[PDB]
């Protein structure tokens, strides 16, 4: 109630439900847009960049996006300061089970092992929560391509889409009323083109402001290929959807 | 409706037969002028020259003279001349003076101020017992503190267990608190004294204090009562502050009012309604059971409370029979019975933007969804993690 | 718009977004302009129907308003269309809802008074071809469910109870009265009435009885009759129609003219006697007291089980509770035939069962031998009383009775009253008769006739169980010559045998012993004899009674005590119904004397009974008239004048009971709050008033049986101690007894402490203890109350001894009569066919101080009881049943009903 | 209806 | 106030950080246990009411604890993550030392022991996740029915019920099942579990799942057809 506690993780609130996970939510959100439709043809990650002066360089900066294995890309969003220690494990404890089974990692695998450094840092050690939130955008044999989003709190559950970070509930409420079940991989790239427009303070969506990435199972021989496409490339499909 | 009716009929000869009797009854010819009356009246006037400088009683000295302080810095040493007797006289009665010389030629005023009257509020509830939706449940624990002793002292009496001494009232507004105040007041027809207690939080030197015992006085005289100190947290656990004078009041307040709640014993027979918000979060200020007894938490309503006041809205509604009425409370999560009022104000006027005098088969599974959104914004519960 | 272009159904369409407006010149320029085109506008008139259709599935003010700008002029002799006679007919149908549309719909009143004549004449012209009936019957059965319908019908049928109000409003009437100018009965309007009534029944609860009571005739409820006996069972449910009846007689009938007041009565008998439910129908044959009618009802519950089962007890005991017991007497003799066993029907039918389930209550309620008063003085005459009055109803108190000590040790008159008493230990009950019949035999007359009087209180218990006749023992002191004893002696037979007709009555009270022959004051006992067996049942009006009255009255009036004791007799003897009472206040008033007008005022106050409409104004009238006279001068011959002004003031209170009585239960909190104010105002006007004004006060609040019994009766009471005259304390008590150890918890701290405290006569003391020792019963020990039994609202029979001595100045005499208090109330018991005591679950509502139920109807949240309990005056009145754990249906079905349960367990 | 409103407004 | 300390013993005897714990177990998803002669149903929401949700990748609430073991949790969902991998890992300890297949009963002490240890070591709450532990016992085809409290101690009932509106389960289970007699058919003891379920749930297919655990390794859960199936049968006696 008045005397609100919260120094310690394991110092409970009154209430029961700890603060310092409530601050969470407001860092999460506080971050620029960033949205995952998952489609049977191929995983769709578009995002609209955290950065904004024209001086630091946006361009070389895929901030958003970092790749943690030949199949496994993941979409960030929080506290980049945080962040950075949790991207870096993820990379290595991917390649430390693919050292073991000599298999690439399951998606979900990936996600709950993560998840539960996050609870630990509450269970025990006054250590904050790292308030971070990622959308993984994978492929595994188990169930295709999937999807997840992970609390800060250190839970997961999967989408069919999922927005992150600001405006989650307006982008959230025209992805759901245009949605298209099958889902075409060319359709995700329009239907999200759409989205972010709307939800970005440049209406024309400049592609300087725009992160983006594509994940095919469209690719040649049935075979999952990442490309991470440049500024240059955005710009190119741009003027093909013709917002500006 | 037709039960109402029947009702208006009778009230309408009382009425009309009444005033024309009471012409002649008050008077218009009857004119007593004989003896006794006239007796009286001769002397008065002569007596009094006006106008007439009220006095309060501070002592007697049996000699006939008293003494008795003016409005004047000056007191005056008086004599008794006529008219009130020696011994109904007793020390702190404020008494008439006559103008010419200050000789007590009456009483009439029984220490008559303007503020006993403001607080007196006996006034037509505007609530009748169980025309709230509310549950039986809720309402009989306040009839059963309050009520009870009054309708049947038989049981109280052969248990011998003393009368209670008040109850607290505390929810969660929009569970009808002041409506459930109204509802007991209605049945007991019990003087029903109100202050509010701002009124007792001001700048001006030791007022407060004054005003925790003038209520005591008016509830005992007028008894059976029930006192409504409405807001009692607002003297108490609740803040006005101490850097704007208020290092000087609001202890005295605080104190003053505890200290006569508790007084040399429980009186057990002036009914208290107290009124605050919760005392869960806030400071306890209303000191332990036994002087409050039986504490009312008010519970939020549930699916089955919420059917019996929407009954009551849904009867001038027309096209709402065709509308399932169940399945518009139990698809709205357990929320205050304010919220259902919400609606039903709500619905009607958004009856009338669709252009439908009353509401419409499709306006009423509308108005529900503008009201929750409305409300779960307003008020935001913590959100399962 | 008003265009003779928009004419064209081309238009319809381009119009209708507005408001269609294509009817508007369709029937105003049309018809003008060529008598050619009203038959093309009959082809047309198809069209125009439809279009009503779709402007009231859009219910809103803007398309009545922009529609209509000139369909309201034109509805037929406007556009001076009257060719082809029936064309312009056929165009009444579509202009007649679009007047009442404008009316109402969109707020205005001008168009309210104006149109209310135009729109009745169009309805009552076009019925009578049967073609308005067509009109309506489309929006009354809806085919197509909307809005508009549901306020178009409310509208037709509002006119319609304009035409029936213009026979209440004049006497001109029918279409001479022009807010309609539409006759209230014809050949057209008749088979409009009947037609929405039997459609309305099902869709309104509320615009039925308000066709029935503007009505103000017996007119309104024959066409309801042949209605509802149709309706009764197919369209909905014989229980529910049989709610509908009841909800219905009773908002019609207390407005009502005597002769009309009683007609809605039998009309509202024969439904509830046609339905299964006979339980109501039971009580309908109390109220009117024909014998005809008890004995039709009686038998409609007996012939459809041809065994005892259910059917015989209920029967048995919805009569019995009425303690009149001139039901019980109808009905053995069905039973008796039967055959089935002969004994347990007479004693259930009888009151010897009533006897027996109290014997099983009292050892509950603790048997106590206690007694309270003070020795010495007029104190030592008290406390052998009150140990009487304190033990109340049938209880054990047989030791302290055994002792001969305490009753010698009575002096005076005082001994006398003693003996009674020790009746009222017994009361209700044979049990203990014998030591009474030692007092009969030995000692002083004065204890002969204290005998005499408590073997009547005794036996209250039978009058047809036939089981120790009163006539048995009470024959034989009549003929004794010595007044006092005979007196006692043959007012007993009165009680005994209370309210039922018996051979052995008539005869014995045949002779009578009210003449000049004896002045005495006890001569007048006769005639108050008399008045049991009348009352509860339909009244001679016996003409024997009248003579002697007269007789007595003019030869010797120096007493104005014995002609007082007569004259409020004659009142008690005929209530129960106003009708025949009316054609004797004409014999009465032939001859005239200062004397003949307190008769006058008393016997009036039955009479007017059946409308508040003359009663009320009309003993108001008279109160008022004392004050003038008063008034006036400030700006043998004393018997005449005292007499005069007691029993004005007396009959004032009388009628307002009279009237609350027989009308609904809001006239009852409303006659009470005339009441209070009154007060002050009787007060003010005179010193005289203030006196006697509080003696019947506290007897209007019990003959009244007032709701309220917190605040007024405890207000009254504090004022009183100050006050002169301590008789108050006396009726007022009474009521206060009613409910038991709550009113008179109070009553007996703070009267019986004061009292002893401030004594300064001792016969002032006396009444103070007497009044508030009674009004206590220990341990709630046995109530009386004025309920007979399904009436709590009853004609009182054995409790008007309140009435008579009330009234009259307080004496040692008295003393004797007022040990009488003879009306026990009944626990609640379930029972099914077996008698097994004690009730199983009910619910009972404690909180009960509403005005607003009227109906009848108990309020049906209560808080549910497993003990069994004594009915408690408007604090416990309303009754449900409970029964539902084994699974059950009410055979007799409580209404707040005094009954006992019965229910059919499964 | 109607008729019966007027007697709310009398009383 | 003490909710700063766990070391620090309190003389309310109460530390409050045990009492939020409640309060968590509260706002948790209702599950419920109710066991036959030859078999534990449980019965449990699993909310799916959220739009734009891939249902099969989301992790089904009850988790194969062993080949036998089984559990359903009522409590934050990230707490209850590090209950169910200790238990695991545990599950295949008991076997690889002991050869001995899970003990039920060990299993139900050993995660008690977890809630336990870090109520009393400072700098690790007290988790806030109330558990159904169910089973059979090696060599044994009676069934068992264990719970777990925040407390750091367990119990076993005839039939329990913990989460949201527990209390209007809780009047269900008292009349309609029997310490004395559970319903020894298998069948009727289903349908009695969706009965109690429908009261907070107020109709769902997905949004009820039973498993039915049978001894010797037999884990079914039950078709959402067959699920049907009961809630109409059930909703036809309901406005008898
Ligand atoms: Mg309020």
């Amino acid at each position: 109630g008045s005397r609100r506690y919260d120094s310690r993780t394991t110092i409970f609130s009154p209430e029961g439900r700890l603060y310092q996970v409530e601050y969470a939510l407001e860092s999460i959100s506080h971050a620029g847009t960033a949205i995952g439709i998952m489609a049977s043809d191929g995983i769709v990650l578009a995002a609209e960049r955290k950065v904004t002066s024209t001086l630091l360089e946006q361009d070389t900066s895929t901030e958003k996006l970092y790749k943690l294995n030949d199949k496994i890309a993941v979409a960030v969003a929080g506290l980049t300061a945080d962040a950075e220690i949790l991207i870096n494990t993820a990379r290595i404890h991917a390649q430390n089970y693919l050292k073991t089974y000599n298999e690439d990692i399951p998606v979900e695998i990936l996600v709950r092992r993560l998840s539960d450094i996050k609870q630990g840092y509450t269970q025990h050690g006054g250590l904050r929560p790292f308030g971070v939130s990622f959308i993984y955008a994978g492929y595994d044999d188990r169930y295709g391509y999937q999807l997840y989003t992970s609390n800060p709190s250190g839970n997961y559950t999967g989408w069919k889409a999922i927005s992150v970070g600001a405006n989650t509930s307006a982008a959230q409420t025209l992805l759901q009323m245009d949605y298209k079940d099958d889902m075409k991989v060319d359709d995700a790239i329009e239907l999200a083109l759409k989205t972010l427009s709307k939800t970005t303070d440049s209406s024309a969506l400049t592609y300087d402001r725009l992160e983006f990435a594509t994940i095919r199972k469209g690719a040649n021989d049935g075979e999952v290929y990442q490309k991470i496409f440049k500024p240059q490339e955005i710009k190119d499909i741009l003027v093909k959807t013709g917002i500006t | 409706t037709r039960c109402k009716l029947k009702l208006l009929r009778m009230e309408r000869i009382k009425d009309h037969l009444l005033l024309e009797e009471e012409f002649v009854s008050n008077s218009e010819i009857l004119k007593p002028f004989e003896k006794k009356q006239e007796e009286e009246k001769k002397q008065l006037e002569e007596i009094r020259g006006n106008p007439l400088s009220i006095g309060t009683l501070e002592e007697i000295i049996d000699d006939d003279h008293a003494i008795v302080t003016s409005p004047t810095m000056p007191d005056y040493y008086v004599s008794i001349l006529s008219f009130v007797d020696k011994e109904l006289l007793e020390p702190g009665c404020s008494v008439l003076l006559h103008h010419k010389t200050m000789s007590i030629v009456g009483v009439l005023q029984d220490d008559a101020d303007p503020m006993v009257s403001v607080m007196k509020m006996d006034k037509s509830p505007t609530e009748s017992y169980s025309d709230i939706g509310g549950l039986e449940s809720q309402i009989q624990e306040i009839k059963e503190s309050v009520e009870l002793p009054l309708t049947h002292p038989e049981l109280y009496e052969e248990m011998g267990i003393k009368p209670p001494k008040g109850v607290i009232l505390y929810g969660a507004p929009g569970t009808g608190k002041t409506l459930l105040a109204k509802a007991v007041a209605n049945q007991t027809s019990a003087t029903f004294l109100r202050i509010v207690g701002s009124e007792l939080i001001q700048k001006y030197l030791g007022d407060g204090p004054r005003l925790c015992r003038q209520i005591f006085k008016v509830a005992g005289e007028n008894a059976p009562s029930i006192v409504f100190i409405d807001e009692i947290d607002a003297i108490g656990t609740k803040r006005y502050d101490s850097n704007s004078g208020g290092e000087r009041e609001i202890q005295r307040t605080m104190l003053e009012l505890l200290n006569q709640l508790d007084g040399f014993d429980d009186r057990g027979d002036v009914k208290v309604i107290m009124a605050t918000n919760k005392i869960e979060t806030l400071d306890p200020a209303l000191i332990r059971p036994g002087r409050i007894d039986r504490k009312i938490l008010f519970e939020n309503p549930d699916l089955s409370t919420k059917k019996k006041i929407l009954g009551i809205h849904t009867s001038k509604m027309n096209l709402s029979e065709d509308v399932n009425l169940e399945t518009l409370v139990t698809t709205k999560d357990d929320l205050s019975g304010a919220d259902i009022q919400a609606m039903c104000t709500e619905a009607g006027l958004l009856a009338l933007r669709e252009r439908r005098m009353q509401v419409t088969a499709e306006d009423f599974k509308q108005a529900k969804e503008r009201v929750m959104k409305n409300k779960v914004e307003e008020n935001l519960e913590g959100l399962y993690l | 718009m008003v265009d003779e272009s928009d004419k064209k159904q081309q238009t319809i369409d381009e119009q209708s977004q507005i408001s269609p407006e294509k009817q508007t010149p369709n029937k105003k320029d049309k018809k003008k302009e060529e008598e050619e085109q009203l038959s093309e506008e009959d082809a047309k008139l198809k069209t125009d129907l439809e279009l009503l259709v779709e402007r009231l599935k859009e219910d809103d003010s803007s398309l009545y308003e922009a529609s209509l700008n000139a369909l309201k002029e034109s509805i037929k002799n406007s556009t001076s269309s009257m060719t082809a006679v029936p064309k312009p007919l056929k165009f009444l149908r579509p202009t007649y809802p679009d007047l009442c549309s404008i009316y109402d719909k969109w707020t205005d009143p001008n168009l309210k008074s104006s149109l209310a004549d135009v729109l009745s004449i169009l309805a009552m012209t076009y019925s009578e071809n049967g073609k308005h009936d067509s009109l309506r019957y489309r929006l009354l059965s809806d085919v197509s469910d909307f809005e508009g319908w549901g306020h178009e019908y409310i509208r037709h049928l509002a006119l319609e109870i304009g035409e029936v109000y213009n026979d209440q409003v004049e006497k001109d009437a029918e279409d001479e009265t022009s807010s309609d100018g539409s006759k209230s009965d014809g050949s057209a309007a008749t088979s409009g009435f009947e037609f929405s009534k039997e459609d309305t029944l099902r869709l309104c609860l509320d615009i039925v009885p308000y066709f029935l009571k503007h009505n103000g005739e017996e007119d309104a409820v024959d066409l309801l009759l042949e209605i509802e006996s149709i309706d009764k069972l197919p369209q909905f449910v014989d229980e529910n129609t049989f709610q509908r009846v009841c909800q219905y007689m009773v908002a019609c009938v207390p407005l009502l003219p005597p002769p009309e007041d009683v007609a809605f009565l039998k009309t509202a008998y024969s439904i509830y006697l046609s339905q299964n439910e006979l339980t109501d129908a039971i009580a309908l044959a109390v109220r009117l007291g024909e014998e005809d009618m008890i004995r039709s009802v009686f038998d409609a519950t007996s012939d459809p089980v041809m065994h005892k089962q259910l059917a015989y007890i209920l029967a048995a005991q919805k009569t019995s509770f009425e303690y009149e017991g001139v039901q019980d007497i109808i009905g053995n003799g069905k039973l008796s035939e039967h055959f089935l066993y002969l004994a347990k029907e007479l004693n259930l039918t009888g009151p010897k069962v009533p006897e027996d389930i109290y014997k099983s209550h009292l050892d509950n309620s603790k048997s106590v031998f206690s007694s309270a008063g003070l020795d010495s003085a007029q104190q030592n005459l008290a406390s052998s009383f009150v140990n009487g009055f304190l033990n109340l109803g049938y209880c054990n108190d047989k030791l302290i009775v055994d002792n001969d000590n305490w009753v010698y040790k009575t002096k005076g008159d005082g001994m006398t009253s003693a003996v009674a008493s020790i009746g009222s230990i017994y009361q209700w009950n044979l049990d203990g008769l014998q030591q009474l019949d030692k007092y009969l035999y030995v000692d002083e007359p004065e204890v002969k006739a204290g005998a005499l009087l408590g073997i009547g209180i005794s036996a209250s218990g039978v009058h047809d169980g036939e089981v120790e006749p009163a006539l048995l023992l009470l024959q034989d002191y009549v003929t004794n010559p010595d007044t006092k004893i005979s007196s006692a002696a043959i007012l007993g037979l009165g009680i005994a045998f209370a309210g039922s007709k018996n051979d052995e009555v008539l005869g014995l009270l045949l002779p009578i012993a009210a003449s000049t022959d004896l002045p005495i004051e006890t001569a007048a006992m006769a005639s108050l004899a008399l008045a049991h067996v009348f009352v509860g049942t339909c009244n001679g009006d016996i003409t024997t009674s009248i003579m002697d009255n007269f007789l007595e009255r003019t030869a010797i009036e120096l007493k104005t005590d014995w002609v007082r004791f007569l004259a409020l007799a004659l009142g008690i003897l005929y209530m129960g119904q106003g009708e025949q009472v009316d054609d004797v206040l004409e014999t009465i008033s032939a001859i005239e004397h200062p004397m003949t007008s307190a008769i006058e005022v008393l016997v009036g106050s039955c009479a007017y009974t059946g409308t508040g409409d003359v009663l009320l104004i009309q003993d108001l009238l008279h109160r008022l008239t004392p004050k003038n006279v008063k008034g006036e001068e400030d700006a043998e011959i004393k018997s005449e004048e005292k007499k005069g002004k007691s029993s004005d003031k007396d009959a004032t209170t009388d009628g307002k009971n009279d009237d609350e009585e027989e009308e609904k239960e809001a006239g009852i909190v409303d006659e009470l709050a005339y009441a209070v104010l009154g007060i002050a105002l009787i007060a003010l006007g005179e010193d005289i008033g203030k006196e006697m004004s509080l003696r019947h006060f506290g007897h209007l609040m019990h003959y009244g049986n007032e709701h309220i019994r917190r605040m007024v009766p405890l207000a009254m009471g504090i004022v009183s101690v100050s006050d002169p005259q301590m008789k108050v304390f006396d009726t007022l008590t009474r009521f206060s007894h009613d409910a038991d150890l709550e009113v008179s918890m109070n009553s007996i701290f703070a009267m019986g402490l004061c009292g002893a405290g401030t004594n300064n006569a001792r016969l002032a003391q006396l009444l103070r203890q007497l009044a508030s020792y009674y009004s206590r019963e220990q341990d709630a020990l046995f109530i009386t109350r004025l309920a007979q039994g399904l009436l709590h609202l009853g004609k009182g029979t054995m409790t008007m001894d309140v009435f008579n001595d009330a009234h009259v100045l307080n004496k040692v005499t008295l003393a004797s009569i007022l040990t009488t208090a003879v009306g026990l109330v009944s626990p609640s018991f379930m029972l099914k066919h077996h008698q097994l005591f004690y009730m199983l679950n009910a619910g009972i509502r404690p909180k009960f101080i509403l005005a607003l139920n009227d109906e009848g109807e108990p309020i049906k949240v209560n808080v549910r009881v497993g003990q069994a309990v004594e009915t408690v005056g408007q604090a416990g009145r309303p009754k449900k049943i409970t029964g539902w754990i084994t699974q059950s249906t009410p055979v007799l079905l409580n209404h707040g009903e005094r009954a006992e349960l019965e229910t059919d367990e499964y | 209806a109607a008729p019966y409103a007027a007697k709310l407004k009398q009383t | 106030g003490y909710d700063r300390a766990l070391s620090i013993f309190s003389p309310d005897g109460h530390i409050f950080q045990v009492e939020y714990a409640l309060e968590a177990v509260k706002r948790g998803t209702c599950a419920v246990g109710v066991k036959g002669k030859n078999c534990v149903v449980l019965g449990c929401e699993r909310r799916s009411t959220l739009k734009l949700q891939d249902t099969r990748i989301t992790p089904s609430k009850v988790s194969k604890i062993d080949s036998h073991v089984v559990l359903s949790f009522s409590g934050l969902n990230a707490d209850s993550r590090i209950l169910i991998e200790k238990a695991r890992v545990e599950a295949q300890s008991h076997r690889l030392t002991l050869e001995d297949p899970v003990t039920v009963e060990y299993l139900t002490r050993y995660v008690a022991g977890v809630q336990q240890r870090y109520t009393q070591s400072g700098g690790v709450r007290p988790f806030g996740v109330s558990t159904l532990i169910a089973g059979f016992d090696p060599r044994d085809d009676e069934p068992k029915l264990y719970q777990t409290e925040p407390s750091g101690i367990y119990s076993s009932w005839s039939a329990q019920t913990i989460g949201r509106n527990s209390k209007t389960v809780r009047e269900f289970l008292e009349k309609n099942y029997d310490r004395k007699e559970p319903p020894a058919t298998v069948e009727e003891c289903v349908k009695l579990t969706v009965r109690s379920l429908l009261e907070v749930v107020q109709t769902g297919a997905k949004n009820i799942e039973i498993t039915v655990v049978k001894p010797d390794s037999d884990i079914v859960a039950l078709s959402s057809e067959e699920i049907n199936q009961y809630v109409t049968q059930i909703e036809q006696e309901k406005q008898e």
